[PDB]
């Protein structure tokens, strides 16, 4: 099981950005795919989660108008578009699958994708 | 809902140590499905336990989940040198998850 996310991104404030998470080595539709925000000194912070089978979602009230979780079943990938970017959105975003039939536990995480919302000088 | 824990703990090699995960709203129940994750250096995350006490495949059996009083817990019976890492928990509110501050375990 491997969750290979996209490389480091550089994007201006106001613009949008699309991150990825190509899952492999297992049944993509069997597991969920959460998303987390790790900033320095803030620990972890929940964004949401998506069931690939049906594309149903459940967001945090803070990140309801920020993130956009979707999937592509053929490529077994999971995306997350962050819009209206600011200095607060500068964080390493991960993707962590979860078994949910009987019990809800994490297992395999991604390497992370460092996002830097930097203005053009 | 703020998720309180201990800021940091310090166990010796071989000794037992008990982390915790308080909830601000009230006592932690089985409906919260208390999760646990270990962040080793170089940004290496690995989910240990979830749904209170149900372990994931590939996770060492020394890690165990329970409801001690009004909090969830991660008892590391027989701590290793490789266990030296941060430990975030995550309680469920009925519609989303909420992570805590984290607990930096330091094994001597
Ligand atoms: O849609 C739902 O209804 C009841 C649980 N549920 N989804 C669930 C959960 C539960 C826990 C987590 N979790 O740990 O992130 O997602």
């Amino acid at each position: 099981v491997q969750l290979q996310q996209s490389g480091a991104e550089l994007v201006k404030p106001g613009a949008s950005v699309k991150l990825s998470c190509k899952a492999s080595g297992y049944t993509f539709t069997s597991y969920w795919m959460h998303w987390v925000k790790q900033r320095p000194g803030r620990g972890l912070e929940w964004i949401g989660r998506i069931d690939p089978n049906g594309g149903g979602t459940k967001y945090n009230l803070k990140f309801k108008s920020k993130a956009t979780l979707t999937v592509d079943k053929p490529s077994s990938t999971a995306y997350m578009q962050l819009s209206s970017l600011t200095s607060e959105d500068s964080a390493v975003y991960y993707c962590a699958r979860m078994w949910y039939y009987g019990t809800y536990y994490f297992d395999y995480w991604g390497q992370g994708t460092t996002l830097t919302v930097s203005s053009a000088a | 809902a703020v998720v309180t824990q201990e800021s940091a703990l310090t166990t010796s090699p071989g000794e037992t140590v008990t982390l915790t995960c308080r909830s601000s709203t009230g006592a932690v129940t089985t409906s919260n499905y208390a999760n646990w994750v270990q962040e080793k250096p170089r940004h290496l995350f690995t989910g240990l336990i979830g749904g209170t006490n149900n372990r994931a495949p590939g996770v060492p059996a020394r890690f165990s989940g329970s409801l001690i009083g009004n909090k969830a817990a991660l008892t590391i019976t027989g701590a290793q040198t490789e266990d030296e890492a941060i430990y975030f928990c995550a309680l469920w509110y009925s519609n989303h998850l909420v992570f805590g501050g984290g607990t930096k375990l330091t094994v001597l």
